[PDB]
Order: C-alpha cells, then sequence, then structure tokens
DNA sequence: CATGGGTGCGCCAGACAGGG
DNA sequence: CCCTGTCTGGCGTCCTCTCACCCCATG
C-alpha cells in the first residue's frame, strides 16, 4: 500500500482506544429513553466534540503483514496473498488443502 | 551429622543462630501488632543479647 | 463430573495426548468416564490465488479443530494433584469444564 | 485505683503461673490490692506497695517485672493498648473470606491441586455459588470452577 | 511432640575511679 | 590534675591411646 497509509491507521488506532470505547457513554445511555429534552441535544452534539476520525467504524480494516486494503481475512488477521504464502511455507497451524 | 544411635548431635552455632532467628521473628511480629514500649524494649534487648 | 475438554489440531497427536492424561488419571482415580469423541469444527476458507484478475483460480484451506472429553468422575484428593502442572503435549490447548 | 503491670514468667508455664498467682493472692489475703490477671508475659491489675511487689516475685516461676527500673517498676506505655490487644485477638480470629470476583477479575486458589495458583474469573455464577476461573497450569489456562471460599479475591 | 530456659590460681597490665 | 587503689581481662608444653556419654517433659 503506502507507508503513509500504514501510519494513518496506527494514528486512528490511538484515537479508537483513548477516546472511543471509553467515552462511549455519550451515546450509550444519554441518547435513549432518558431526559429527551434539549439535554439529549447535548448528548448527540458532545459526541461531535470528540474527533471524527476516532470512531471504530472509521478504522477500516487493514492487513498487519503488508497492509493491503482489500481481500482481508479476520481469522488470520492479514491479507489473502499473505495467508497463502504462509500456508505453503507451513506457518498457519493447520491449513492444508480443503479437498472435500 | 548424627551419632551411632541416630539422634542428630547438633552444633552450638545452630543453637545460636536458631535463637537469633526465633527472637527476630518475635520482634517483627510485635512491631506488627504495636505492642507497648516495655514489651518491645525487652524484645529488642533479648535480641541484642542473643 | 469433573470435565476435561481437549483442543488441538494434530488429531494423530491428541489420541496419544489424551492417553497421556488417561495414564496420569488411571493410576490415581481409577475411574475416568472415557475419551468421548466430541465433533470437530471444519473452518472453511477460500483465497484468490492470483495477485490480480482471473477470479476463477482459487485455493481452499481448512482447519479441523478436534475436541475430546475426559470427564473425571470422582474428586478424590489425589487425582487432580497428579494433573495440575503435570501435563504435556505442547501445542494441545487443554481446559477443565467442571 | 489499680493500674496495670507486666510480669515475666517462664514461657510455657504461663497458665500455671496465673493460677499460682491467684492462689498466692487468696493465701496472703491482699485481696484489695489485685484486680485481675490477663493472659510469655502476664498482665496484672495491681497497685504498687513493696509488699505486693515481693508477693508477685515470690510467686513461683516468675522472673520479675519489666519496667524502667527495679525500684519503681513501670505501669504501661502505649497510645492504643486496647487496640493492640484487639489486634492480638483478631490474629487468632482471622476471617480471611475474600472470594468475590466479577468477569476479568483475578482470583487466588488455596484448595485442591489448584491451591497456590492465581487466575481470572471469565464467568461467575452467584445462583450456583461457583466462580469460573482458569489457572495458568503448564501455560494453557485451566478454566476450573472454584467456590468463593475455595479461592481468594486478588 | 517440640520448645524453652560455686565458694582452693596467680602474675601482669592497663583502664577506670579515687582520693590526694 | 598527680599519684593510689580497684576491677576486669588474658594467659599458662607437645604428640598419642582407650573409656563413658551426650535436654527434660508433657498437657
Amino acid at each position: 500500500a503506502k507507508q503513509s497509509m500504514k501510519a494513518r491507521e496506527v494514528k486512528r488506532v490511538a484515537l479508537a482506544d483513548k477516546y472511543f470505547a471509553k467515552r462511549a457513554e455519550l451515546k450509550a445511555i444519554i441518547s435513549d429513553v432518558n431526559a429527551s429534552d434539549e439535554d439529549r441535544w447535548n448528548a448527540v452534539l458532545k459526541l461531535q466534540t470528540l474527533p471524527r476520525d476516532s470512531s471504530p467504524s472509521r478504522q477500516r480494516n487493514r492487513c498487519r503483514q503488508t497492509g493491503r486494503p482489500h481481500g482481508f481475512l479476520r481469522k488470520f488477521g492479514l491479507s489473502r496473498i499473505k495467508v497463502r504464502e504462509a500456508a505453503m511455507r507451513g506457518e498457519i497451524p493447520g491449513l492444508k488443502k480443503a479437498s472435500w | 551429622v548424627p551419632l551411632d544411635g541416630g539422634r542428630f548431635a547438633t552444633s552450638d552455632l545452630n543453637d545460636l543462630y536458631r535463637r537469633v532467628i526465633n527472637r527476630n521473628n518475635r520482634l517483627k511480629r510485635l512491631l506488627d501488632l504495636a505492642a507497648p514500649d516495655i514489651i518491645v524494649r525487652n524484645e529488642k534487648r533479648m535480641l541484642q543479647e542473643a | 463430573r469433573i470435565r476435561i475438554r481437549l483442543k488441538a489440531f494434530d488429531h494423530r497427536l491428541i489420541d496419544q495426548a489424551t492417553a497421556e492424561i488417561v495414564e496420569t488419571a488411571k493410576r490415581t482415580g481409577a475411574q475416568v468416564r472415557g475419551p468421548i469423541p466430541l465433533p470437530t469444527r471444519k473452518e472453511r476458507f477460500t483465497v484468490l490465488i492470483s495477485p490480480h484478475v482471473n477470479k476463477d483460480a482459487r485455493d481452499q484451506y481448512e482447519i479441523r479443530t478436534h475436541l475430546r472429553l475426559v470427564d473425571i468422575v470422582e474428586p478424590t484428593e489425589k487425582t487432580v494433584d497428579a494433573l495440575m502442572r503435570l501435563d504435556l503435549a505442547a501445542g494441545v490447548d487443554v481446559q477443565i469444564s467442571l | 485505683k489499680k493500674r496495670w503491670y507486666v510480669v515475666q514468667a517462664f514461657s510455657g508455664f504461663e497458665g500455671r503461673v496465673a493460677t499460682s498467682l491467684r492462689e498466692h493472692i487468696k493465701l496472703h489475703n491482699m485481696e484489695d490490692l489485685f484486680g485481675e490477671v490477663m493472659v510469655g508475659y502476664v498482665l496484672v491489675q495491681m497497685v504498687m506497695n513493696d509488699a505486693s511487689w515481693h508477693l508477685v516475685r515470690s510467686v513461683p516461676r516468675v522472673m520479675g517485672f519489666i519496667g524502667g527500673t527495679s525500684d519503681r517498676p513501670a505501669p504501661i506505655s502505649d497510645k492504643e493498648v486496647d487496640a493492640i490487644m484487639n489486634r492480638l485477638q483478631q490474629v487468632g480470629d482471622k476471617p480471611r473470606p475474600k472470594t468475590l470476583f466479577e468477569p476479568g477479575e483475578m482470583v487466588r486458589v488455596n484448595d485442591g491441586p489448584f491451591a497456590d495458583f492465581n487466575g481470572v474469573v471469565e464467568e461467575v455464577d452467584y445462583e450456583k455459588s461457583r466462580l469460573k476461573v482458569s489457572v495458568s497450569i503448564f501455560g494453557r489456562a485451566t478454566p476450573v470452577e472454584l467456590d468463593f471460599s475455595q479461592v481468594e479475591k486478588a
């Protein structure tokens, strides 16, 4: 991909663990059946006070070996071209040819 | 080392070190428990003499 | 009652690995509720083998993860004593279920 | 007013020293000069006359008082003597019942072959009174169910 | 089972009081 | 302070050969 692109991911990793999933109660409880006046307006708008690139929906999905955008596999956690050369090298514990 | 019978004939230094360690354990426990002044003075004095 | 759930990849190893804990539990408890089969997941994958176009050429990869159960019946206070810290077969992830 | 004093006995014969002390009191009938006797040190509620001092040191298997001097031996010296006695009693009456553990909480095992081992409680069952914690035995986590008293909270 | 607390030697010599 | 009496410490030959006996005590 790009060394520029792999740097943006770990920067957006640092936002997804510092702000989000910790200051996620801004929408978890306060944007529901609670005080639905314009104090609930302060729930949705203070969510915008945190940066836009901090959401876990923003952290796309990238490979860890080479960082290819597409063709990702969640189990191995790395790109489809990299899972195969490691399969033939004998690195993933158990991948043989599925010839059922 | 033991003798012919089997009872261990123990040296004198083991008595001395075992006394010092018994008293030191007692003094640590009394400073844990916050005993009064005269108790820990006798305890430290027995350790000094040991 | 006291279950022992086995997890591995090498199925030719797990039958001996369970046998290594059979012999460790036979001489202590003398009652073990068998090496139960416990069906295996077949996680199927497929990968575009090309680094580019021609989405016709693919390779299929799978991982048979085998499971077993030992299920020590009685908790006599010497059986588990011969089990904890006294196991083997590096690569076979073991777990109790109780 | 009767103040407290510390007596040293041959350590091990302390109950017999306490009984012989009560009996010497009721022999030499200085009943108005002794209040109690508490149990290698024997605590005595007392007053200080030289007659009662000779009485306590004439009790057998008693070395002497412990104080600043042997002329006028010393009552007691502690900011919280009552709390020190309460701590000594609490040592024998140690509850040690910590077992409460939620998910991801580390616990301690002190019973069964898993004794002397620590782990975390991935699942908890208050209804079944059982904690789901695994022990790092030979590397692999060994998820086992232990009772609250069977394990201690870490 | 494990722990818990005599009274017959004589000289030299220097340090510690003790007058002086 | 300058001499006098006291108080404690430090020490007293080398090799061997047997023997006898090594902490109670007890709730």
